[PDB]
């Protein structure tokens, strides 16, 4: 089990760790988060009590380094940083464990939620979407735009998601215009899966990462990417049977986890109704359709 | 974006543009089968592609063979239209290609956008105008060439005849849309008005009769009377 220690908590802040969250008061004696499961990526995120504007946070994998949080009073945010001195970090983390000034990652034993939301997410792919090569962890916030959003502004602070555009020459073979627009299988299977992502695991990883940035940061371009990647599968008549089964599981746990009160802004009525009721795959997402109908029957 | 009454003079500026109407592409007669079921029989159709400034009409005749063995023909018809319009644009020299294409029905937007991906600078627009171009097949010489076709064929017409020698494009378009609106609302009466006087003929190389300016004013008034009359017969007013 790994640990993310904090220098201090000088400003009152709501701290998220994966799907959990807790409040810390101004100058409360808080030194961090312990018992973080090894084997998964994680995200530690922040919303300041005094300016709910800008949720921000850090994707990280504890197997890649020892990471700590230090408040920067100049830039005004909790920053993640790496400590290279292993001896000292373990000593610092041991002292705080002894003085019980850390919250425990509160994983219920029966609970596979986080695994099910991050099954295909890999820190190496995150770092290609979020380009900042000097750090092993990745910063995301509410306001960051995507490469596709910029095409339609600072490129160093963008989310480099894979561009999906259904009315593009990449998506449409010359002389297959109707065929390829109405059945997107060539774009899904040849262009994106064989061509760009190489396999469905990388595709699902980006899909899952886009959803999580949408949910945890209210990042609008991430929400766009998540829906686009769902729509491309739902709108393909020919999808490997194992991808459809896995997609149904992925979406089920995403819909299960979404706050009930954020559905209005994180769920696109058109995509979901198309995917569940009109599309080629309308009969292939049984788990997802059941949870959507029972939890968000208004959207549909 | 969309084309309406606030930007109507745009149609007659010097940016090349075409209206595309797909109403008459897929045409059928519905009939009873021997078993008493219902079946359709396709008949020849046409794409109506019109330059509103010049009157140049590119009439692509859609022969019934194009539907053979195909499914979902009303959806295919939109994509076949888009394919044929795209092929027309590619066939034109660069300086004759449109800068905008206005579709009369919003369902043509995506088919045409997809077929025109190679032309990102050509704007594809809908319109809020309810234009009467479906009545093109009430012009006898256009109906004749469509019904006689035994194969796909493109035929070029000027739908304004020689009117632009005497009137502006704006007025010529207004006359055309009045004539077509009348033919759409009551075809028999409209054609009666157009041909009642045998001394006024249709030149071999024209679509409409050779009316003088005075006679066109009278014709135009009769067509508005007809349209108002039908509106009254329809709504009892
Ligand atoms: N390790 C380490 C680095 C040091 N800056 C520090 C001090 C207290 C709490 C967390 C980190």
């Amino acid at each position: 089990m790994n640990t993310v220690p904090f220098t201090s908590a000088p400003i009152e802040v709501t701290i998220g760790i994966d799907q959990y969250s807790f409040n810390v008061k101004e100058n409360q004696p808080f030194h961090g988060i312990k018992d973080i499961p090894i084997g998964h990526v994680h995200v530690i995120h922040f919303q300041h009590a005094d300016n709910s504007s800008m949720r921000y946070g850090y994707w990280f994998d504890c197997r890649m380094g020892n990471f700590y949080i230090q408040y920067d009073p100049k830039d005004g945010l909790y920053k993640m940083m790496e400590e290279r001195d292993g001896a000292k970090f373990e000593n610092i983390v041991h002292n705080f464990k002894e003085r019980q000034m850390m919250v425990s990652y509160p994983k219920i034993d029966e609970d596979d939620t986080w695994y099910n939301l991050t099954e295909f997410v890999q820190m190496d792919k995150i770092r290609k979407i979020v380009r900042k090569d000097e750090n092993q962890f990745s910063y995301v916030d509410s306001s960051m735009t995507t490469v596709q959003e910029n095409e339609l502004s600072d490129p160093a602070h963008s989310l480099n998601y894979t561009v999906i555009n259904f009315k593009s020459r990449e998506a449409i073979r010359p002389g297959h215009e109707m065929e390829d627009f109405l059945d997107k299988s060539y774009y899904l299977n040849t262009v994106m899966l064989q061509g760009i992502f190489k396999n469905s695991s990388n595709y699902f990883g980006e899909l899952q990462f886009a959803f999580l940035n949408a949910m945890f940061f209210g990042n609008y371009g991430s929400s766009l990417q998540w829906h686009a990647m769902i729509e491309l599968i739902c709108s393909s008549a020919t999808v490997p049977k194992h991808m459809l089964d896995k997609l149904d599981e992925i979406l089920y746990y995403q819909i299960k986890t979404l706050p009930e009160q954020y559905s209005d802004i994180l769920l696109n009525e058109r995509v979901w109704n198309i995917c569940l009721y009109s599309s080629f795959q309308k009969n292939s997402l049984h788990n997802t359709e059941k949870i959507m109908e029972n939890k968000y029957p208004e959207l549909l | 974006g969309a084309m309406n009454s606030s930007n109507y003079a745009e149609l007659f500026n010097n940016d090349i543009k075409l209206f595309v109407d797909d109403t008459n592409v897929y045409r059928v007669t519905v009939h009873k089968t021997f078993e008493g079921n219902v079946a359709t029989k396709a008949i020849n159709g046409c794409i109506f592609t019109l330059n509103p400034k010049t009157g140049h009409l590119f009439l692509k005749i859609i022969h019934t063979s194009v539907w053979a063995g195909q499914k979902r023909l009303s959806q295919l018809a939109k994509w076949k239209t888009a394919e044929e319009v795209s092929a027309l644009v590619r066939s034109l020299p660069k300086e004759e290609q449109p800068k905008q294409i206005i579709v009369t029905r919003k369902a043509m937007l995506d088919p045409l956008e997809v077929h025109m991906l190679d032309f990102p600078n050509i704007a594809i627009r809908p319109t809020e105008l309810r234009l009467p171009f479906s009545a093109a097949m009430s012009i006898d010489k256009l109906s004749d060439v469509v019904m006689k076709a035994t194969e796909p064929q493109m035929v070029l017409f000027n739908i304004y005849d020689d009117w632009l020698d005497r009137i502006s494009s704006y007025t010529a378009f207004s006359r055309l849309t009045l004539l077509l609106r009348a033919l759409k609302t009551n075809e028999e009466s409209a054609k009666m008005i157009l041909l009642s006087d045998p001394t006024i003929t249709i030149k071999s190389y024209h679509l409409w009769p050779s009316f003088t300016d005075e006679q066109w004013i009278t014709i135009e008034s009769q067509m508005r009377d007809l349209i108002l009359t039908e509106y009254g017969r329809k709504y009892n007013v």
